[PDB]
């Protein structure tokens, strides 16, 4: 169990949620435009030591 | 000789012990007592590794001992005990005989037939998927641009929400049917007396589980606390900078 | 006792009489057509029933392992081979009566002598 | 501490019935100690593992399922069940994916795509061919213990397991070697995973020659399996209670608590 | 522009229906390939009942070349296939409710489903088996007049860059006649 | 083989062709043959549109009857993440498809399938025998609607409380009797008298 744990689910626990961004554009109209400021984190690849 | 898959936490060796439970995703069928109102009923239990937490329960309940043969059904978020007919016609199934042949497989059988007579004439006054959908179950949370209750908003419940398992993306209200009359094919064998009472004891009906899925459960709940607090922190800075 | 069914729309079909011609006329509740009954049989309770011990016979029951083997014979093929097994039914008064299916002659036989 | 690293809890609540499962059951053979339990107001709560008990971690489905959905299901699209008034229902962990027409051939060929080890042997079975119904469960949770594999058919005649006098010298070599391992059995196909869910689809043989061929003590023909030792039903404390059938259970049991409170030795270091 | 309606001529066509497994689909779903070439070839019998599907050396062996038809359902009735172009460029009715009508052709009607199982004889076949199991203060005092002369309730924040200049004597400016 | 058949090995759709073709397959959920170029009131549109109150929508020969007649955000937010291409297939299905003829006699009610619509390949043949292969990308089902003057949900309501032990067996023969909620052919037969 222990080492099926630690080969798999993990990087599958991590792809499943590791989406997050904050794209402001402007929050209101004009501001001219403004640009569509994407402020993105996500998680790639996990380590163990 | 110290094979031993233990911890050290703290210097004390420290072990794990296995935990059990029903199995979900699988078919029981109870016999609860004669004075309540209810004689044979089923559960689904459920989980999809596991998003908070999934849990997502379902029965199917059932009146009579006599004249109340009906068969009523809840789901969240409806509060109220919803006959099944409507259920049939919301998912997309009009023609009545077809509901019929949803539910029982062989036609030469009757007994069946006269079972679910009167649940058709209680759902003989709805006769269409949206009108049937209309119906409120309202249970929170509050409405939308709506009438009284979108059907867009019904329909985004029996797709999200009920039934986590064969699918729950848009598109698969036909596998919902069959698995629905499965089940109710079953709580008919129940109640008639051709197949037995369930057994909850049996061993293979339960599972056990070990460190696996509760570094799991635990490594997911504490992750989502992580990341409410990444989401905390970047609306906060409306000024600089980016740490 | 059967549900039939409009042949126009497949919808439950319900009794309604004839208001002059005094015969049952079971009229579709969803589109015009109307059909006269055969017998003036409508509803039936059933308050006791006795069935079930038999059915649930594939035509390969003897493909299984499990099931004990005999040597009594099928009283149609006399092959001596034979798959008995007991009522499939279960209620705590059904009998202890059997029942015998055979490869050869395929057939279903019990052994009571009442 | 052999004992204590095998132990299961079950939680249940204050007062509880008694057929409910505070008393033992026949569905725990071949897989938990039916001595080795605690006394003391949980007697039945927890139990211990087998010694072969092994627990399953799970595997993926959708190879299984493209696999048969290529060896030919109707997928239910298209279902109507007065054109297929008898075929088999196909389920994956309590999930309808299939009705297929001819149920033996394709449960032969999964059992044999099993044994070649083309398949996780974790994964188990069921053929319910009273209510023409199929199973497969792949999910982590299941428990299952070995068993001795019998073709029924034999040049040979009658019936026979299929394990033979050379490939247990091979063992024997390679133990006393100081290359067959016990995986390196298993994919040829000589022993096979049972979970808990399967046996009802399968006879059971207590001795290797209880009846294979057609005072001291008193002890069918359609066997597909025998134990590999009646004596290994038994948990770790329940291994030291020396000719175990000769008493009394209570006996065992008090053993059982007994045993734990023993001093001796524990680690070398 | 065009006529909204659909076309009725190719409603009059019998179509076969085909499934297929994933390695054999994800080449015949390929839009590099299917440019009118031609890549197998087939075989029926006066009666049916058995027709068999002779692949081209196209594939070059990954794959069989022997295949069968199976023909699951033979007779299909109120199956139709239709085309789609979008279009060149109490009784209240609403002819408008963003509906976006294409120039659609009914174009067939499926007559027979079938499909091509890879013949377990083929040494190619199976093999896909064993491959499926591993995988400044006066002048602006003169201009807040012409500010207020411009609009009678002006911005404070919009007072600054008509200013852009000192907002404490700005302040003090605006306290000597209005708000 | 002896040439007993029309071998024709497959040519293909030109590619330029390809691009702004959706080409879905449709199916009728009846038991009786069902060609709707011998059965429907031509001209057909298909349209894609909303249900609510299709009953109470007024048909294409009443449209052209009565045309004929008259002539601060608080600064934080989120998009939780979702695929776009089922964001787009949802806002595509967020309306379903619905073909029927100008009088309104007979009308059909669309629906989606995620099945099998990947796996599917035609074989349609030519005039010459070809068989191009169009790949398929979705398939639709579609159902009669309104084909036997449907209920209204209110009054549907009332019936489902429990006023009456039992309703009436032919309560709806006497509501239509009665004339309340009529068939769309009746009702565009009663516009177009009218
Ligand atoms: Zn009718
Ligand atoms: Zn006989």
């Amino acid at each position: 169990s222990f080492n099926q744990f630690v080969d798999y689910t993990l990087q599958d626990i991590i792809c499943e949620d590791s989406t997050l961004i904050l794209e402001q554009l402007a929050q209101h109209t004009t501001e001219s435009d403004n640009i569509s400021r994407k402020y993105e984190i996500s998680f790639g690849k996990i380590y163990v030591t | 000789f110290d094979m031993g898959g233990y911890f050290i936490i703290n210097g004390s060796e420290k072990v794990l012990i296995a935990q059990e439970r029903s199995a979900g995703n699988i078919v029981q069928v109870f016999k609860k007592a004669a004075p309540s109102p209810i004689s044979h009923v089923a559960e689904i239990r459920s989980a999809l590794e596991k998003g908070s937490r999934f849990i997502s329960t379902l029965q199917v309940k059932l009146y009579g001992r006599s004249s109340a043969r009906t068969i009523k059904a809840t789901l969240p978020y409806i509060k109220q005990d919803i006959p099944i007919v409507i259920i049939f016609r919301a998912l997309g199934i009009i023609p009545d005989g077809e509901i019929l042949e949803h539910i029982c497989y062989d036609v030469n059988d009757w007994q069946m037939l006269e079972m679910l007579k009167p649940c058709v004439e209680d759902g003989f006054v709805i006769q269409d998927r949206e009108t049937a959908l209309d119906f409120i179950g309202r249970r929170g949370t509050a409405l939308g641009i709506k009438k009284e209750k979108r059907i867009q908003y019904a329909k985004d419940i029996l797709q999200k929400e009920f039934l986590p398992h064969i699918t729950q993306l848009e598109g698969f209200e036909s596998r919902k049917a069959f698995f629905l009359g499965y089940m109710i094919n079953r709580l008919l064998l129940c109640a008639l007396d051709r197949k037995d009472q369930d057994d909850r004891d049996h061993f293979g009906k339960k599972r056990l589980d070990l460190a696996g899925p509760l570094l799991a459960q635990l490594f997911k709940t504490l992750f989502k606390k992580l990341t409410k607090d990444i989401f905390r922190y970047m609306q906060r800075t409306v000024e600089e900078a980016h740490d | 006792t059967t549900f039939r069914f409009c042949r126009d729309c497949n919808n439950m079909l319900y009794p309604r009489e004839d208001k002059e011609n005094n015969r049952l006329l079971f009229e579709c509740r969803t589109c015009s057509y109307v059909e006269e009954a055969g017998s003036p049989l409508v509803y039936r309770h059933e308050l006791i029933t006795n069935i079930g011990e038999t059915a649930g016979v594939v035509q390969d029951i003897g493909s299984d392992p499990t099931l004990p083997r005999s040597d009594r014979e099928c009283p149609k093929c006399h092959s001596r081979e034979n798959v008995f097994f007991q009522s499939q039914q279960r209620r705590k008064d059904t009998s202890m009566v059997l029942f015998f299916v055979c490869l050869s002659c395929s057939h279903i036989f019990t052994s009571d002598q009442k | 501490t052999l004992s204590h690293l095998r132990r299961t809890n079950t939680p249940i609540g204050r007062d509880g019935k008694l057929a409910k499962p505070r008393q033992l059951h026949n569905t725990h053979w071949g897989l938990v100690c039916p001595a080795e339990t605690p006394e003391g107001q949980a007697c039945g709560l927890v139990k211990n593992l087998s010694l072969m008990s092994c627990i399953s971690v799970g595997t993926d489905p959708m190879p299984i399922i493209t696999f048969l959905s290529e060896w030919g299901m109707e997928p239910l699209e298209d279902y109507v069940p007065h054109q297929s008034p008898d075929a088999t229902r196909v389920f994956v962990n309590g999930v309808w994916h299939g009705v297929h027409r001819n149920p033996a051939r394709l449960m032969e060929t999964l059992r044999t795509l099993r044994r070649k080890g083309d398949i996780n042997p974790e994964v188990s079975m069921i053929r319910d061919i009273r209510e023409k119904e199929l199973k497969i469960f792949t999910d982590a949770g299941r428990v299952y213990r070995p068993l001795f594999i019998v073709e029924d058919d034999e040049s040979l005649g009658h019936k026979e397991l299929k394990v033979r006098k050379g490939h247990i010298a091979k063992l024997m070599a390679t133990e006393y070697q100081d290359e067959y391992t016990w995986s390196s059995l298993l994919n040829e196909g000589l022993v096979e995973y049972i979970d808990a869910e399967e046996e009802e689809s399968i006879l059971i043989a207590m001795q290797p020659e209880d009846l294979e061929p057609a005072a001291k003590r008193i002890r069918a023909t359609t066997f597909t399996h025998c134990e590999i030792h009646p004596s290994m039903i038994l948990g770790v404390a329940a291994s030291i209670i020396p000719f175990p059938d000769h008493n009394q259970s209570p006996r065992n049991t008090y053993q059982s608590a007994m045993g734990k409170q023993a001093m001796g030795v524990f680690l070398t270091n | 522009e065009e006529s909204l309606d659909l076309d009725l001529e190719r409603s009059n066509r019998q179509v076969w229906l085909v499934r297929l497994p994933m390695f054999l689909a994800e080449k015949w779903r390929d839009r590099n390939n299917l440019h009118g070439q031609e890549l197998g070839k087939i075989r029926i019998n006066k009666d049916g009942s058995k027709i068999t599907l002779l692949l081209n050396e196209n594939d070059n062996d990954s794959i069989p070349h022997e295949y069968d038809l199976e023909l699951t359902k033979k007779v299909v009735e109120n199956e139709y296939v239709f085309t789609e172009q979008n279009l060149k460029k109490r009784d209240r009715y609403i002819p408008y409710v963003k509906t976006i009508p294409k120039k659609t052709a009914i174009v067939g009607t499926v007559c027979h489903e079938c499909q091509v199982m890879p013949s377990m004889n083929d040494p190619n076949y199976h093999k896909i088996v064993e491959q499926r199991r591993n995988i400044p203060k006066k002048e602006i005092l003169d201009y807040l007049f012409k500010l207020f002369d411009e609009y009678d309730y002006w911005s404070l924040k919009g007072l600054k860059e008509r200013t852009r200049q000192p907002e404490a004597h700005l302040k003090e400016c605006l306290d000597k006649v209005a708000t | 083989d002896p040439n007993e058949y029309n071998e024709f090995p497959l040519r293909a759709i030109p590619k330029e062709d390809l691009e702004n073709m959706r080409t879905h397959l449709l199916k009728f959920q009846s038991k009786k043959k069902i060609n709707p170029v011998t059965d429907f009131h031509l001209p057909v549109r298909l349209h894609r549109k909303d249900t609510r109150n299709l009953q109470f929508q007024l048909t294409r020969a009443e449209i052209v009857q009565r045309q004929k007649e008259i002539s601060l955000r608080r600064k934080t937010r989120q998009l939780k993440v979702l695929d776009e291409n089922a964001k787009k297939l949802r806002f595509e299905e967020f309306y379903p498809w619905v073909m029927e003829d100008f009088d309104g006699y007979n009308t059909w009610v669309g629906s989606y399938e995620a099945g099998n619509s990947d796996s599917y390949v035609l074989l349609s043949v030519e005039d010459d025998g070809s068989f191009t292969m169009i790949p398929a990308d979705k398939v639709y089902k579609f159902t009669a609607r309104n084909k036997y003057a449907t209920l209204t949900i209110d009054e549907a309501e009332k019936r489902m409380d429990k006023k009456s032990g039992e309703v009436p067996r032919w309560l709806m023969k006497h509501l239509d009797n009665i004339g309340t909620t009529t068939t769309r052919y009746d009702r565009t037969r009663r516009k177009l008298k009218a």
